[PDB]
């Protein structure tokens, strides 16, 4: 190809990271040359023009040239194996002349396509072989087949679900043609069935220091033991403040270290240990630890 | 009001198993659907 | 007793390293520390590892390294907020702090070969995985491949460990398709709520075989000129020569994202040697709106369509210069570099960041303060000036209001923007500072800066002050720290700082002092700057031509590719035609972008100083805590504050 | 074509000899190749302390800096170039010694200045920073500063620079226009009656390269 190629360079080093070079540039061209412009593709057995396009960048000689489309099998036209369609032209310096040509598409696919070209008088010449789609009449359609709802509780009855996707008729189907299906399968997101919980704008109170004899401890320690996991489960440190997690964890073990001075020496809790034993304050700190 | 949260309730119960039965029937395609995969597609093609 | 203390970033990173320093303040003797990292909320013991001892030999410095490991446990919440809790004793008394923590792991680029493809071809693509210090690292990665309308039609899964960090990959196109964009995603096995992404094109071409340039002689209209605005036409082949042929050309109007066509803006030009030139008048816009005012066009921008054929009439071109904007204004000024906060009493600089007004940086232009016509300065290459006022020790917030003095242009064309700084508190209005400054030159490794430390503070306590210490932010890191020692009567000392290729492309510096001064009363301050740093690689890879003569070689003939690089890397190739970027030159990768989406992913929201020490850090993007009791604002957002605009 | 043990020539030509008690002072190191053309990008240090290394710009010249203790001996100061492979017989040095600055009656009040070092061309601005040192009783009667620009044998500018009481630092931007072309001297002072009721003059100065261009 006769263009000037840009080079995309990218490094990667283990210790010097990645590194995306500036693009270099290279610049490939002959003298003369053909450019033989198709289209994409062609509608099969319609007279079409071809262009090709032949290039002279001497800067003071105008080159005569002759150019012939070869024969083809899969495109008819004025070249057969007897009789070729060659013209003599002449091109003048520092410009480019187009030579059409007439062919028709014979035959379905990527077909060949072949032109050349040499000057008299010197001995410089250009080939340019290419291929182009020969597609058949027709369009793109996208019909869609069906659309419909999955639930094996509602449909089928008792979790099982059994359901057909016949073929498309498409009988405006192109002869020997590919046809995809598309099928494609997604979930129905369902979500709330949560309520609000509390803001912990005045839920920032709860923090109370451990004081006072083992009923008093517990009751001080009672509000700063639930508000943590509230505010854990809830994930409202956010607002409240992340400091004062590690701020209450202080007070909670404080007030465990002290709820296990007022221990009787039986596994069993009291206001003193002079007291006799309750058995509701015992309940009520196996509930709370 | 923890409890009610911690392990709260939600819409999501989805466990679809869905297999599909092939015209070239090699094999036949199953996937699984979820609460990770419940807004995820799942596409396939055929040639003909 | 002497104070310990530790600094961190404010957000932690997956699977990679993270620094932490662990200091201790007027420190008698030695002191063991050990460290270790447990979950929030509850304790699961998630890294016990490191331990250190802070020596007075040593300024009671340490630093010591760990990585966080992710697994099932880890990944487990997918969109809302998760914390970690780092833990130091030092000596018997522990210090510890809840931190916020980031699900992302590093860094995908993606490269294709082809802007833009055709139906039944094949798309050659490479990933590139790195962690986030641009290094390869060995991770699994998952790639989708989605359709115009969203839908995944191809996906993969793959390691890069062992490979260097490459995944050289293939697909082919079919031929039953749906023509327009299509959009390849790819994200980390660990990490995949960090989705990177990069488009490319399908449609039915061939390419042409030249190229249209559409050249505004200014990127911008000024509503008032008589003469409008002039489009210089440049058209040659793919390999270099000039092209002739005949343009047809029509202007337009973008209000916001709807377009709008001016049809009899419509002209006809040949194109000789090369080029044209096209002018629209000032009469035919505004006979094109049917809004007769003038000033309704300020905030609009205009946008032009070309189409060439050549004289031989075989091959078209259709170009598109867009996003010119209709503006009163050659210029834009930005205190987007300049910090918020001053220092009262102490002089304070400003970085006065000018723009042209499609977005690129204006070069050599005088700018001045709206206070006092003597003190100007001109840009930088980078589209920065240097502006610097003698502060009065006013508590009050000061305006700073910056003006350009450009000559021959009128006061209407002066841009001008506004701004109110604010006063930095110190601690129990101590009115003791720390003041910064330094050269503002473009930054190249190998080169060295001067930092330069201010001590404000009544001489009873100044020779209380025997040390600062030092910090430097990199790409979300901790990348350096240390101490700079002080003797008395020194208020200001100079610290020699060299340039490596870490630094790019932007870090910060904090700095800071304490002691325990007013009523027996113990006292933070801090100061922080921004400093950008010239863009460039890290390495230095350069491709050249092996040949120096044989200049245009013949089609096929063989030619030597030099390549001069750094030792041991690995290096990527593609050769293109120029001819698909004239069709598609969109979403081509390259390092400056790539150190453009690292400044996207820095935790730093300002360009240095604050509201106070602890203001200085948030900003920055530093955690700091003591055992005394100071310690810095809590932050639960990973995105920085947007401004009011 | 010199034979030599060292491929590179230190001078402290660009360096003043005389620093000020207990303030940093600046070192502007000048280095070449043995012909005498400047080096590029070559790594001195000075000989005490390993720590602090800086490498040349274009014009041959590397920034050092040392924190001034007040001694009122002189000051030796010793640079070593630190370039990798070189082994220590190749790498060249320099010794010199600096002179102390004498104040008025030995009143230790000092001027320091302290500027940016960049090849300057005709357009940028250079900010020239003022330091006071003095004790405190006598900061109040400092309202001012007095500077002047010395070009090529003539006086080029000059004026005065006001200063308030607590800013022992101020700044003033400086514009190179080509008149400054190739090199020029700044010097400034200040004046006030102090310690026992008698005149003192404290002055300071600095000589600053400009790239060499056609006016
Ligand atoms: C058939 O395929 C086309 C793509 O070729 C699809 O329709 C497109 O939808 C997008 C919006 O997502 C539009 O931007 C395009 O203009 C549409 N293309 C058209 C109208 O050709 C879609 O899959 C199918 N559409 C129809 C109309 O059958
Ligand atoms: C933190 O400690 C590490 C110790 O591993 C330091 O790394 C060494 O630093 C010294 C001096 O900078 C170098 O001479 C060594 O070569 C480094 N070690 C290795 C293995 O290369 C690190 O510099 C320290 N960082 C801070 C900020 O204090
Ligand atoms: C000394 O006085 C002369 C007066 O002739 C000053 O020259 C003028 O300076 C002002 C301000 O710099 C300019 O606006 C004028 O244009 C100058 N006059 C002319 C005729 O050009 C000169 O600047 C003064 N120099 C010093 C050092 O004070």
């Amino acid at each position: 190809s006769i263009t000037t190629w840009e080079i995309l360079a990218v490094s990667m080093s283990d210790k010097k990271g990645i590194c995306v070079a500036d693009p270099f540039e290279v610049t490939v061209m002959q003298d003369f040359f053909i450019d033989l412009r198709l289209p994409y593709s062609v509608v099969r057995n319609e007279q079409v023009e071809i262009r090709a396009v032949l290039y002279n960048y001497r800067q003071n000689q105008e080159l005569k040239v002759r150019v012939e489309l070869l024969h083809n099998p899969a495109f008819c036209s004025l070249a057969t194996t007897k009789r070729r369609h060659q013209q003599t032209v002449t091109i003048p310096p520092k410009s480019s002349l187009s030579v059409p040509y007439v062919i028709v598409p014979l035959k379905t696919g990527l077909q060949e396509v072949e032109v050349k070209a040499a000057v008299y008088h010197h001995f410089i010449s250009d080939g340019v072989r290419k291929s182009l789609k020969v597609v058949p009449e027709g369009i793109r359609m996208n019909k869609t087949v069906a659309v419909r709802t999955l639930d094996p509780e509602r449909l089928g009855r008792e979790g099982v679900q059994k359901e057909d996707i016949p073929p498309a008729d498409l009988s405006d189907q192109v002869p020997d043609t590919e046809s995809e299906t598309r099928i494609l399968l997604q979930g129905t997101p369902v979500a709330q069935m949560t309520e609000d919980a509390v803001d912990a704008e005045r839920l920032k109170h709860l923090i109370v220091t451990p004081s006072g004899c083992g009923e008093q401890n517990m009751i001080g320690m009672t509000p700063t033991v639930i508000a943590v996991h509230y505010l854990d489960e809830t994930e409202q440190w956010e607002k409240f403040g992340l400091e004062k997690r590690q701020g209450a964890l202080e007070l909670i073990k404080k007030g465990y270290t002290q709820q296990l001075a007022f221990r009787q020496p039986s596994s069993a809790f009291a206001a003193f240990v002079k007291r006799a034993p309750s058995t509701w304050l015992t309940a009520y700190v196996v509930k709370v630890f | 009001l923890a409890q009610y949260q911690k392990d709260a309730p939600d819409h999501q119960e989805l466990n679809l198993d869905v297999s599909l039965q092939l015209p070239s029937r090699s094999s036949k395609i199953t996937h699984r659907i979820h609460w990770e995969s419940a807004s995820l597609l799942r596409s396939e093609e055929t040639k003909e | 007793s002497p104070m310990y203390s530790i600094i961190t970033p404010n957000i932690l990173r997956l699977e990679s390293e993270e620094t932490m320093v662990l200091e201790a303040h007027d420190a008698q003797g030695d002191v063991p520390v050990t460290v270790t990292v447990h979950d929030f909320p509850g304790k699961k013991l998630v890294l016990s590892s490191e331990k250190t001892v802070l020596t007075p030999a040593t300024n009671h410095m340490g630093n010591v390294t760990f990585t966080i490991p992710a697994n099932r446990e880890f990944k487990s919440e997918k969109g809302r907020n998760k914390f970690v809790t780092v833990q130091a004793t030092f000596g018997t008394q522990v210090v510890e702090k809840v931190v916020l923590v980031s699900l992302q792991s590093g860094y995908l680029f993606i490269q294709t070969d082809k802007t833009i493809y055709t139906p039944g071809s094949t798309v050659l693509y490479r990933i590139f995985t790195v962690n986030h210090k641009l290094l390869p690292v060995g991770r699994t990665v998952m790639v989708n491949i989605e359709n115009p309308e969203g839908i995944p039609v191809k996906q993969d899964s793959l390691s890069s460990q062992n490979q260097l960090g490459v995944l050289p990959l293939s697909w082919d196109i079919p031929e039953l398709v749906n023509m327009g964009q299509w959009k390849i995603r790819a994200y980390y096995e660990n990490s995949p709520q960090q989705v990177f992404s990069t488009e490319f094109e399908v449609k039915e071409y061939v390419l042409p075989s030249f190229e249209v340039i559409v050249e505004p002689t200014e990127k911008f209209y000024y509503i008032y000129n008589e003469k409008g605005l002039e489009v210089t036409i440049t058209a040659r082949f793919l390999y270099g020569k000039k092209v002739e042929g005949t343009a047809f050309v029509i202007f337009g109007i973008q209000d916001g994202e709807q377009r709008i066509s001016l049809p009899e803006s419509l002209k006809r030009i040949p194109i000789e040697d090369g080029s044209g030139e096209v002018v629209l008048s000032r009469k035919v816009l505004l006979d094109g709106v049917q809004n007769p005012r003038a000033e309704d066009l300020v905030g609009k921008s205009l946008y032009v369509s070309a189409t060439v054929i050549l004289h031989s009439g075989s091959d078209m071109v259709q170009a598109e210069r867009s996003g010119i904007p209709i503006v009163t204004s050659p210029y834009q000024i930005h205190f987007t570099k300049t910090p918020k906060y001053f220092k009262p009493g102490m002089p304070f600089d400003l970085m006065v960041f000018v723009t042209n007004p499609d977005g690129s940086p204006a070069y050599r232009v005088p700018v001045a303060v709206q206070g006092e016509d003597t003190v100007q300065s001109l840009t930088q290459g980078d589209g920065v000036a240097k502006l610097s006022i003698n502060t009065h020790p006013s508590q009050k917030p000061l305006s700073i209001t910056v003006r350009t003095k450009k000559q021959e242009l009128s006061e209407a064309e002066q841009a001008t923007r506004t701004m109110q700084a604010l006063p930095y508190s110190t601690v129990g209005n101590s009115n003791n500072y720390l003041h910064l400054s330094v050269l503002r030159t473009e930054l190249r490794p190998g080169e060295t800066l001067n930092v330069n430390f201010l001590l404000r503070m009544d001489r009873a306590h100044e020779a209380k002050i025997r040390y600062y210490t030092y910090l430097i932010m990199n790409k979300g890191r901790l990348l350096k720290a240390g101490r700079q020692v002080r003797e008395p009567g020194q208020d200001l000392v100079v610290l020699p700082l060299s340039i490596t290729t870490d630094f790019i492309p932007s870090f910060r510096l904090v700095a800071y002092y304490t002691l325990i001064g007013a009523s027996g009363q113990r006292e933070v301050v801090a100061d922080s700057v921004w400093v950008d740093v010239k863009d460039s690689c890290v390495g230095s890879l350069v491709v050249k031509s092996g040949q120096s003569e044989d200049r245009q070689p013949v089609p096929g003939q063989q030619m030597t590719l030099k390549i001069e690089g750094d030792h041991g890397a690995r290096v990527v190739l593609v050769a293109v035609d120029k001819g698909v970027f004239v069709l598609n030159k969109k979403n081509k990768l390259t390092q400056s972008k790539i150190w453009d989406v690292v400044e996207k992913a820095d935790i730093g929201c300002t360009p240095g100083s604050g509201k106070d020490y602890a203001g200085v850090f948030s900003d920055a993007g530093l955690t700091f805590t003591s055992s005394s009791g100071q310690q810095t604002a809590q932050r639960a957002e990973l995105q920085c504050p947007q401004p009011a605009a």
